[PDB]
């Protein structure tokens, strides 16, 4: 199967501070099959970014990303209590794996 | 002309003049539409909503508030255009982003 | 307003069978593809398998540690959704829920692709429960 | 199941067709013979019909 | 190289043109007439043809 892994495994930012949060694929798998959810806890997630670059319906443009090979990033450009969630990559590699999920606390 | 003694047999429903009549008239019709604009532009989905106005019980609902994206002049310049319908003009489908489309699209 | 109504989930143990399935509200799954994630208590997400419309041919995609045990089917017609499950493991629970991608392009003119809006809409069901 | 004679003979090709409202479109996949159809501009999998 | 008599009687007007297929664009540029284009919404380059 495809393993993602994410770091740091918890942030620590005041509001107003750019929370860039960062993971790995094992894998190397096309950018073109990268997603970016955001779950707040007890809800379903949310897709923020796919395509490492394209932003979803509705999603703020605080929002945005990249990423190539193994190596991909989401950046919150300012970070707003509506992000204090755990975010998950995703790489659909023929098998549409998530991260374990990574915290943005203060 | 009176045609003082002449007694004739006449037969309506196997009268062929009926069936000129109605030959000409409906081509009149159509001829009339030829030099008019085709409103192929309007087959659109549109957002219809209920109208802002005082609507009495024979009239629940009869009305509908649509807007819609219309093309223009340049084409590539799109409009916002909202205007009034009739429920009998449109149909309750699309069920996507919008509500209906009209009826003979 | 996509919405998937979730339903049929509950109190269930290994040596049975569950179907949970998603029914589609506001719009319409015959053009749509769906699938299923779970997530355990205390665990991240977990892709368990995506099935096509009928359009393309019901074709369907499984996680390895899901197979066999967990298999997906859809109606189309009456827009539902099915995760069918027997036989499951005690490393099954979690709430699993559905979900779909709306990708709808809105086109300006009817003889130039060249411009349009396009709108791309992440659809999540509320969560149901398979139990051990 | 093609014969050898039929090789090269038939092609499953996938298209955007409009639809019955102007902003809308649907995706197509019909079987074309291949008299019918040219390749284009160095890409492998893409064709025209032979009279655009 | 132009002469006093014909200072602002032509404009080389760049534009995105369709071609024989409905998902293809190209880039075009041509001269006009001056006479022939209005110019629009209070941009120095944005002109359109006289008769839309
Ligand atoms: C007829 O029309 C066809 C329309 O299909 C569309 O094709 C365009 C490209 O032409 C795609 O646009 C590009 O998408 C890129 C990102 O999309 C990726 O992620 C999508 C996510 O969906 C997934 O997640 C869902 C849950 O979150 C899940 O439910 C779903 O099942 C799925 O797992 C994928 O769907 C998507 O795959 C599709 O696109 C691929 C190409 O990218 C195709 O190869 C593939 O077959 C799919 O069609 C993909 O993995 C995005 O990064 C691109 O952005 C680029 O352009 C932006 C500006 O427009 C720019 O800002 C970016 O920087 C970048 O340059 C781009 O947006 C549409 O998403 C895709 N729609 C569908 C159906 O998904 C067309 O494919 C076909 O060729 C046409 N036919 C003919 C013959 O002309
Ligand atoms: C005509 O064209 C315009 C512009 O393309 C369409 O505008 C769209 O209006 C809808 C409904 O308000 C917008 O949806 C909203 O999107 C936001 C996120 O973007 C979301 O948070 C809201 O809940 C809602 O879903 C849509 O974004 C907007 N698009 C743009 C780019 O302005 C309009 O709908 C078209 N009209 C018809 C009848 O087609
Ligand atoms: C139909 O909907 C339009 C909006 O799309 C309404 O128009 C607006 O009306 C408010 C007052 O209530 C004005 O302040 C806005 O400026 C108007 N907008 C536009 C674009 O004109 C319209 O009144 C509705 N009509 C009916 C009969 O319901
Ligand atoms: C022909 O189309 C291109 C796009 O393919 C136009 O270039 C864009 O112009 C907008 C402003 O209207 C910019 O925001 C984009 O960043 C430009 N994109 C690219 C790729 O350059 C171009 O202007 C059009 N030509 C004419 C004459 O209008
Ligand atoms: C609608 O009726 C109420 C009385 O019930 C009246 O006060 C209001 O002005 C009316 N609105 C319109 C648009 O006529
Ligand atoms: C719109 O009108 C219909 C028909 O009269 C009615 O059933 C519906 O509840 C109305 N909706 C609103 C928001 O007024
Ligand atoms: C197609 O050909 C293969 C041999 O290459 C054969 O095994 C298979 O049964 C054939 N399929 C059909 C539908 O005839
Ligand atoms: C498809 O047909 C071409 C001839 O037009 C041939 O060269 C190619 O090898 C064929 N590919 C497959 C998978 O049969
Ligand atoms: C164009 O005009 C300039 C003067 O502005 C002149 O020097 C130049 O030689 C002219 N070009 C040609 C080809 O004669
Ligand atoms: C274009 O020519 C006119 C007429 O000579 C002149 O007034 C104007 O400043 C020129 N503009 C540019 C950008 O050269």
């Amino acid at each position: 199967e495809i393993v993602l892994t994410q770091s740091p495994g918890t942030l620590s930012l005041s509001p107003g501070e750019r929370a860039t949060l960062s993971c790995r694929a094992s894998q190397i798998i096309s950018s073109i099959y990268f997603a970016w959810y955001q779950q707040k806890p007890g809800q379903a997630p949310r897709l923020l970014i796919y395509g490492a670059s394209s932003r979803a319906t509705g999603i703020p443009d605080r929002f945005s990303g990249s990423g190539s090979g193994t190596d991909f990033t989401l950046t919150i450009s300012r970070l707003e209590p509506e992000d204090f969630a755990v975010y998950y990559c995703q790489q659909y590699g023929s098998s549409f794996t998530f991260g374990p999920g990574t915290k943005v606390d203060i | 002309i009176h045609l003082e003694n002449v007694t004739e047999e006449f037969n309506m429903w196997k009268n062929n003049m009926v069936e000129q009549m109605h030959e000409d008239i409906i081509s009149l019709w159509d001829q009339s539409l030829k030099p008019c604009v085709k409103l192929t532009p309007l087959c659109v989905t549109l957002q219809c909503t209920n109208v802002t106005n005082n609507i009495t019980d024979d009239m629940r609902g009869e009305l509908k508030n649509c807007s819609f994206n219309a093309t223009t002049e340049l084409r590539n310049k799109r409009q916002k255009v909202y205007s009034l319908f009739y429920r009998l003009d449109i149909v309750p489908m699309v069920d996507l982003w919008t509500n209906y489309r009209l009826i003979n699209c | 307003e996509v919405q998937l109504v979730e339903s049929g989930g509950g109190l269930v143990k290994p040596g049975g069978s569950l179907r949970l399935s998603c029914t589609a509200s506001g719009f319409t799954f015959s053009n749509a593809w769906m699938s299923w994630v779970r997530q355990a208590p205390g665990k991240g997400l977990e892709w368990v398998g995506r099935i096509k419309s009928k359009t393309e041919g019901g074709t369907t995609d499984y996680a390895t540690p899901v197979k066999g045990r967990f298999t997906i089917s859809r109606d189309d017609s009456k827009d539902t959704l099915f995760l069918q499950m027997n036989s499951l493991k005690t490393e099954d629970t979690a709430v699993y829920y559905c979900n779909t991608g709306v990708e709808t392009y809105d086109f300006w003119s009817g003889y130039d692709d060249h411009y349009y809006d396009y709108y791309f809409r992440d659809v999540w069901g509320k969560g149901t429960t398979v139990t051990v």
